[PDB]
Order: structure tokens, then C-alpha cells, then sequence
């Protein structure tokens, strides 16, 4: 089935899977016409900490996409944090005179407030800060992720080139090498 | 009116000193290094009865993903909002209990694959 | 050369069954086995299950009647499961750590023998049922799969997703009447599924000309309070009889065991919550090869396991309501058809199977006002409009 | 002289003018000599002085 | 009408592509060589170019043994009866 995958002509590809597998594929795809030239790929976060060190058989191009380390300045973050629970705090204090009150331990089952929870959860949403949206489907989904792009020069590691923001593409080089058939024609 | 906020077995190298200003919200900063499922479990419930305070919201380094889960399942008592950060049940949660409380700071599948195709588009393939 | 092994049930009594089990297949390397009872509050719960992890190498636990994911506090060590309950969650999936074998088809499953029952009747125009919510979408997802065009099949005209708990569905009944099709199928809960029927007081105008293979839930008796009387619907061979439960779980951890003999690798998770930081009793290579022709061939499970398990074997029956009870009419073991004996008693025509549906004849036809083509025209007093006549006698035809 | 046929032997013959620049009986072509790409392949050409 | 050619090393080696360029340096048939190759086994990244070529028609010659290797290489890297076609000279076996 493999075989299959050089039926495959198109300049671009698309993958999903785990890490070993990864590797496994990729092993057995360089073998089969499937290299740089010719080829660029797409995989989501979940390939390796960027920091870590890469597999071997794994390419060139790799182009892929997740947070960054420097997304993780910690103490941004957790400040990020606290201020989203107080600012839900103050707008289901906003919309409604009721308070949430400490609460009971795992001592027995009592959900006194556990209307109010739901009452809570619903606030707990659409409420923003800071000018920027913190909000959140019903799934733990940051409904504006700060994205970035990310693909590894010769073998070293992985460059900060692109950044995401609600539709917004900073984007550079317009340019991509190979590893000659690109010509800059002039026009006028 | 209360936060609460942990770092397990992570460089503990922060403190705010600038809450007070956000304009009470009151922390109470811990940092365990041992990683233990029950030791996470005996503070959760330690911590949230001594901090008469609701809403933690801790991080960590390691990326054994199954702390999402353990935390869900202690979400499963209710009232009891929790929120990760850097790791802070550091991958994603797929899916989710109904009656629980979770939220994760992570990008859905499905915008990674708007993203792909905004790539895609702009440079013309 | 010691092994242990756990359990969390409600009897105990099922536990001494359970070691007296063991015993007898060990004498078929140690292999003592302890347990304990489950909790009320279910927090405690996994308090109380890591400290039977305090033997060097607790292997997978067996537990009985949701319950409390002592599989997360094992997926973070890499530790097998039993199957027992199984069923009331997609618990088969990868999300939940690599942590559970199921042994037993979970409801979403089941889907697959109305599949096959299609092929004994040929119908081809089928309406589908489903609570929005979790479940049903793995319903779906198998039904849709199981949907190969490689090539005139069956082909599901319309599904209408409802959500749970809502009393009023009639508009989603007026939806289905105004369909074509005249086979249903429903799965969800069964309070859902009583209030339904209720509902179906008003959509029994289904009824004697329609036909549905209601799931496993609508046969209980909270479904059986308001159930019609053709309601052909499906039961695996065994409820819970956890003892030949038993039986077949120590004979699936006895050949493990055996498999375990094997020393290219062994090595143990710590003892209790220690706090270690990584767990590995090469959990990768013990799931690989659980999924590998375990062949208890015991009791029930005579066959090898899927990615879930299934014993890649159905043990179904199915069951028709004659008007006021249950009836065991035939079985099939996997796609193995074995027909019934008695007659099957559909709705009040009960001697047909009205296979296939009703062929509309009405028809609601669109146009537009185009000059040459089309005339509208504002009609007289009396609602119709005037005859006219063609240069030559003709009567014109109007609507 | 274009690509005529052989008494079906090589079938490349490029007789006439052409011939005498190729076999080296000349070296230069002054004539109106038209721009035919299959006579491209195997001359070189000037620019055009006449259309 | 479309081919290529793959050898490897073996005497009586440039006769063969030179009897092949003469005639289709002729004829005025349209003949159309997309490639030639040259492999030397005493690998695959030479042979991965073997995928470029995209013809329906292919050429070889060599020995029985190098045969079977490069068959191997090949059928592993998009090499097959579908979309493919092979000629052998008499010296592949009795
Ligand atoms: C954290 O790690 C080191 C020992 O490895 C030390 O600072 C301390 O004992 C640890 N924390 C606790 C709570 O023991
Ligand atoms: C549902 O709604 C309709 C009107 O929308 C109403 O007539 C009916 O009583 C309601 N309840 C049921 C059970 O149909
Ligand atoms: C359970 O099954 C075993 C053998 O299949 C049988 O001996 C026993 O009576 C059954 N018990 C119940 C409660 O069905």
C-alpha cells in the first residue's frame, strides 16, 4: 500500500500520525521516491518537543505548526491565567449578585452549588481581558491560538518564521531551496 | 475570591508580586517535585479544603499525558474549575465528561488544519 | 518467580470463585492473586487501588458493577484491564491511555448485525436514530463504514439527530412520516427510548406498515412499560455471570502468563505509589502480544481479538416481542446466519414483512415566471379562473 | 536540399546546400535561405535581415 | 514511442547505445529516448533517479545475477507490471 503512496505525484502531502510511526513511514517512503526534491510535507504539533533532537531518516521540509517556546514565558502565562479566572469571576458577579463561596472536600457527595456550576461554566467563555480574547468553546479550545510555523534548516533545528493571528499571516523569504529549475524572470 | 497555582517537579524560578494590581484575588503558591499520582490527589483534596478557594491553575514540565486525565476525573467533583498552562496536563484532552470542568490552553486538530491550508493558499499551491 | 493479580468487585464470594479459579489454572511460577471491594464515593477509589499495586508487579486488575478509571491510574503505568461492563462509553479508544481490553462488544458494535440482518431481507431504505450526544456518533461512524460501494446497495436516507432528554420530538416524528423510507432504527437510553414510544402513541401511524430493529437498551423493562408490539431488537449470550467471566479472564492471564515466561525482558512497575517517575513492565510488548491469539478456550471466547478485542465472534440472538414478552427466535455466531423456528410477528399485518417502503405519488413541483413559457394570471371571484378558447375551438388547460 | 528519403539506407541526408555546409564542402551560406527549426538543429543562423 | 535505457558495467557495453542512437537518428519515425542511466554495483540512490523515469517502455541489459539485484531494488521502488514494460537480451537464462 505503501507502493501506493508513489502513485502519489503531487508536489504537496499531508500526514497525521505518532512519532515511532513517523519514523517507520518515513523510513520506508526515502527508500521509494519520496525526498526533498520534488516533495514538501505538513505535520501537526504532536511529531516532538522542538528542543529535542529530531530522528535521522527524518527529512528536510517538515514544515509543521504548534505553540513555540517562547509562547511559554512561564510568568506570562500563569499572570494570563489568574487574570482570566478573576475577570470570570467579576462578570458572573456582573450579570447576577451571586457569589461563588469556597467549597466542600472530597469528604461524601454534596453539590449544593452544582447548578451553579453550570451557571458558572456558562460565564466562564466569552469573558475577556487585557484587551486580548481569552475565550473558550466548550471543549478547551483557546478560540484565538498564537500559532507559529516552523520548518529545520540543513539538520540543526527549527526556525521561527511565521505567525498566526485570527486570519493573519506574518509571513517571509516567499522562497523555499532546494536541497536548477526556478528562474526569476524580470517583466515590465 | 481565590486562585491557586502549582509547580510540580518544574524550576520553580517565578514569583507575581503584581496580582494586587490587576484592576481580591489571592494565590497560594505551591511546588511539588515528586510527579506521584497520589501524592497530586492527597494535595488536590488537601489543598482545595485548606485553601477555602476555587479555580487551581498549575503547569509542569514532564508530558506523561495521562495527568489530564487524572485531573479530569478530579474535576468529576464538581464546582471545581482547573485550567493548565505549559504543561499543566501538558498535550490535550480529546473529548470530555459532560459535568465536568476543564479548559487546556491548546490548538484543536481542526484549526492546525486551517492553519496547513492558509500555508497552502498563500504560497500559491 | 511470583505474579499477582487484583480485583475490585461488590462479593466476595466472586473473589474466593475468582482465586479458586486462578489456583486451578495455575496448576494447568506463582500466581497468587489478591482483591478488594469497590467504593461508594468512587474518589477514594484510586487511594485505595494503588496500595494493591504494593505487590512488585501487579498486572492487570479485574473489576466489576460509570466506574471509577482505575485504567487512568494504571495508564500511567502501563497496566492491562479485564472487561466486564465494557459498553457504556467508547472506553475502546486510544484517548483513554492504551490501558483496556474489552472482551465484550461495546453497544456501538452491535450495529454491525442490523447490517447483516439487511442482507436477509434486502431492504435498502433505511431512517436512522440518534442522540447527538457521544454514543450515537459512534453509532453512526460503524454504520457509515460499514457502507463499501465496491462496485445498487442499501443506502441510509436520512439520519435526524435529536438531542437527549427533550420531550417534545413530534416534529422530528412529522419529519420521519414525511420520509419515504419504512424501516427505523433507534439507539440511545432507554428513558429516551420510553419517551419515544410514548411519543410514538401519535407515530404508532407508523406501525402496522413500518417496521424497526430498536438496540439493546429499548428492551428493558423501562422501555417494555410502552413498548409496541413489533419491535425485533438483539441480546448477546451472556448478562452478568461474572463467574465464567472469571473463568475466561484467568484463562486469557494464564497464557499471558506463559507468554510472560519468556526473559528477553522483564522488569517490574515499583511497589504502591512510590513516586516514580516513568513506569515501563514493557507494556508494549505485553499488549502486543494480549492482542495476539490469547485463546482461552474456555467458556465463550473462543476466538482471537480485534484492536478492541470482540472475540471477532457474535454470540447474537436475536429476540421479537410477542405482543406482551420476550422470544429467542434465532441466533448468528458473527456473520454466521442461523434463522429462527417460530413465526416472526411483525405489526398488525403480521404474517408479511412489508420489505421495502411506499413510493410516493404526490409531488410538489417548482417553477418560475418566465414570459413565452409560463402565464400567471390573478383568478376570478369564485377562486378558479376564466375558460378561454384557442383560435380554433380548443379548450385551454390551466392549474 | 531538406531531409529527402535513401534508397533506404540512413534516411539522414540533408542533400544540396545543405549538404555542402555539412559535409565540409563550405562554410558559410549566403543565400535566401529561409528559418525552418528543423534546419535549426543541425545549422546556426544569423539574425534575420528580410522578411 | 518513448523509452529509455539502463545498463550496468558489462562488456559489450557502448555498442549497444550506440547501435540504438544510430537508429533513431533516422527512419523519421519520431523516436523519443528520455534517458539513459548507468549503475555499478560493486547503490539505490542512482536507482531512486530509476524512478524518474516516468516511460512505459524500458531497456536493459546485464547478467543474470545483477539482474535479480536490481530487479529486487526495483520492485520495492515503483516497479511493477502495471504502467510497466521490460526487454532482456537472450543472456538472461536458459
Ligand atoms: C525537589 O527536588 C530536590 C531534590 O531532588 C529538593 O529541592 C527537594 O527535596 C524536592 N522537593 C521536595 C518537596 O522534596
Ligand atoms: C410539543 O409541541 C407541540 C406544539 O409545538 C404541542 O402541541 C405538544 O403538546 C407538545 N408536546 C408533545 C408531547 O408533543
Ligand atoms: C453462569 O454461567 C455458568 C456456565 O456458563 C453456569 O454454570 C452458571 O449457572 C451461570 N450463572 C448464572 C447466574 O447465570
Amino acid at each position: 500500500i505503501q507502493n501506493q503512496l508513489k502513485k502519489l505525484q503531487s508536489p504537496i502531502i499531508l500526514l497525521y500520525c505518532t512519532k515511532e510511526e513517523a519514523t517507520y513511514i518515513f523510513e520506508v517512503a526515502n527508500s521509494v521516491g519520496l525526498t526533498g526534491y520534488g516533495y514538501t510535507w505538513i505535520v501537526p504539533s504532536l511529531v516532538a518537543g522542538d528542543t529535542d533532537t529530531v530522528p535521522s531518516e527524518f527529512p528536510t521540509g517538515l514544515i509543521s505548526v504548534s505553540y513555540d517556546e517562547w509562547d511559554y514565558g512561564l510568568p506570562a502565562r500563569v499572570r494570563d491565567g489568574i487574570a482570566i479566572i478573576t475577570t470570570a469571576a467579576s462578570d458572573m458577579l456582573s450579570e447576577h449578585s451571586f457569589i461563588p463561596e469556597p467549597k466542600s472536600s472530597c469528604y461524601n457527595t454534596h453539590e449544593k452549588r452544582i447548578y451553579q456550576s453550570n451557571m458558572l461554566n456558562r460565564y466562564l467563555i466569552n469573558v475577556t481581558f487585557e484587551g486580548r480574547d481569552l475565550s473558550f468553546s466548550e471543549d478547551g479550545y483557546q478560540m484565538h491560538p498564537k500559532l507559529v510555523i516552523i520548518l529545520l534548516n540543513k539538520e540543526r533545528k527549527w526556525e521561527r518564521v511565521g505567525k498566526w493571528k485570527d486570519k493573519s499571516l506574518q509571513m517571509k523569504y516567499y522562497v523555499w531551496p532546494r536541497m536548477d529549475d526556478h528562474l526569476s524572470i524580470v517583466t515590465l | 475570591i481565590g486562585i491557586a497555582v502549582i509547580l510540580v517537579g518544574t524550576s520553580d524560578e517565578v514569583a507575581i508580586k503584581d496580582a494586587h494590581e490587576k484592576d481580591v484575588p489571592r494565590v497560594e503558591l505551591v511546588a511539588m517535585n515528586e510527579t506521584d499520582p497520589k501524592s497530586i490527589i492527597t494535595r488536590i483534596c488537601d489543598l482545595m479544603s485548606d485553601r477555602k478557594i476555587q479555580g487551581v491553575v498549575f503547569a509542569d514540565d514532564t508530558d506523561q499525558e495521562a495527568i489530564a486525565q487524572i485531573l479530569d476525573f478530579i474535576s468529576a467533583q464538581t464546582l471545581t474549575p482547573i485550567l493548565g498552562i505549559h504543561g499543566g496536563s501538558s498535550m490535550i484532552m480529546a473529548d470530555k465528561d459532560e459535568s465536568s470542568m476543564f479548559f487546556q490552553f491548546g490548538p484543536s486538530i481542526e484549526q492546525q488544519a486551517s492553519v496547513m491550508l492558509n500555508i497552502m493558499e498563500e504560497y500559491d499551491w | 518467580k511470583i505474579v499477582n493479580i487484583g480485583a475490585v468487585l461488590s462479593t466476595r464470594k466472586h473473589e474466593q470463585m475468582f482465586r479458586e479459579a486462578v489456583n486451578q489454572a495455575n496448576k494447568r511460577i506463582q500466581l497468587q492473586a489478591t482483591s478488594v471491594t469497590h467504593k461508594p464515593n468512587a474518589i477514594q477509589m484510586a487511594l485505595s487501588v494503588c496500595e494493591d499495586l504494593i505487590s512488585s508487579q501487579v498486572y492487570a486488575i479485574l473489576v466489576s458493577h460509570t466506574p471509577t478509571p482505575v485504567s487512568y491510574t494504571a495508564g500511567f503505568y502501563r497496566i492491562p484491564v479485564l472487561g466486564l461492563t465494557t459498553r457504556m462509553s467508547i472506553y475502546s479508544d486510544k484517548s483513554i491511555h492504551l490501558s483496556f481490553l474489552r472482551t465484550v462488544p461495546p453497544y456501538s458494535h452491535q450495529s454491525s448485525v442490523w447490517f447483516e440482518m439487511m442482507r436477509v431481507y434486502n431492504w435498502n431504505h433505511i431512517i436512522l436514530l440518534v442522540s447527538d450526544d457521544h454514543e450515537g456518533r459512534a453509532a453512526q461512524k460503524r454504520l457509515e463504514t460499514l457502507l463499501e460501494e465496491r462496485e445498487r446497495g442499501p443506502k441510509a436516507e436520512k439520519v435526524l439527530q435529536f438531542d437527549p432528554g427533550t420531550k417534545n420530538v413530534t416534529a422530528l416524528l412529522m419529519e420521519a412520516r414525511e420520509l419515504e423510507a419504512r424501516v427505523i432504527i433507534l439507539s440511545a437510553s432507554e428513558d429516551d427510548a420510553a419517551t419515544v414510544y410514548r411519543a410514538a402513541a401519535m407515530l404508532d401511524m407508523t406501525g402496522s406498515g413500518y417496521v424497526w430493529l430498536v438496540g439493546e437498551r429499548e428492551i428493558s423493562g423501562n422501555a417494555l412499560r410502552y413498548a409496541p408490539d413489533g419491535i425485533i431488537g438483539l441480546q448477546l449470550i451472556n448478562g452478568k455471570n461474572e463467574s465464567a467471566h472469571i473463568s475466561d479472564a484467568v484463562g486469557v492471564v494464564a497464557q499471558a502468563v506463559h507468554e510472560l515466561l519468556e526473559k528477553e525482558n522483564i522488569t517490574d512497575p515499583p511497589r504502591g505509589c512510590v513516586g516514580n517517575t516513568n513506569i515501563w513492565k514493557t507494556g508494549p510488548l505485553f499488549k502486543r502480544v494480549l492482542m495476539s491469539s490469547k485463546y482461552a478456550d474456555g467458556v465463550t471466547g473462543r476466538v482471537e481479538f480485534n484492536e478492541d478485542g470482540d472475540r471477532k465472534f457474535a454470540q447474537y440472538s436475536i429476540m421479537n416481542l410477542q405482543n406482551r414478552k420476550l422470544v429467542q427466535v434465532g441466533i448468528y455466531n458473527g456473520t454466521h446466519v442461523i434463522p429462527n423456528d417460530r413465526k416472526i410477528i411483525w405489526p398488525g399485518g403480521e404474517t408479511e414483512k412489508p420489505r421495502g417502503y411506499q413510493m410516493s405519488t404526490r409531488l410538489k413541483i417548482v417553477t418560475i415566471h418566465q414570459e413565452p413559457f409560463v402565464y400567471v394570471k390573478p383568478t376570478m371571484s369564485d377562486g378558479t379562473c376564466k375558460e378561454e378558447f384557442t383560435v380554433n375551438g380548443d379548450p385551454v388547460k390551466k392549474v | 536540399g531538406t531531409q529527402e528519403r535513401v534508397q533506404n539506407s540512413n534516411k539522414k541526408e540533408w542533400n544540396g546546400m545543405m549538404g555542402e555546409l555539412l559535409s565540409g564542402q563550405a562554410d558559410m551560406i549566403v543565400a535566401p535561405l529561409t528559418i525552418n527549426n528543423e534546419r535549426a538543429q543541425y545549422i546556426e543562423f544569423s539574425k534575420p535581415f528580410k522578411y | 514511442y518513448i523509452f529509455s535505457i539502463v545498463t550496468t558495467y558489462f562488456p559489450g557495453y557502448q555498442d549497444f547505445v550506440n547501435k540504438i542512437r544510430s537508429t533513431i537518428e533516422n527512419s523519421f519515425v519520431g523516436w523519443e529516448l528520455e534517458e539513459v542511466l548507468l549503475l555499478d554495483m560493486s547503490d539505490s540512490k542512482i536507482q531512486n533517479q530509476l524512478k524518474k523515469l516516468q516511460s512505459p517502455i524500458i531497456l536493459l541489459y546485464c547478467t543474470k545475477e545483477e539482474a535479480t539485484y536490481i530487479f529486487e531494488v526495483a520492485n520495492s521502488v515503483g516497479l511493477t507490471g502495471y504502467g510497466y514494460t521490460w526487454i532482456v537480451p537472450s543472456l538472461v537464462a536458459g
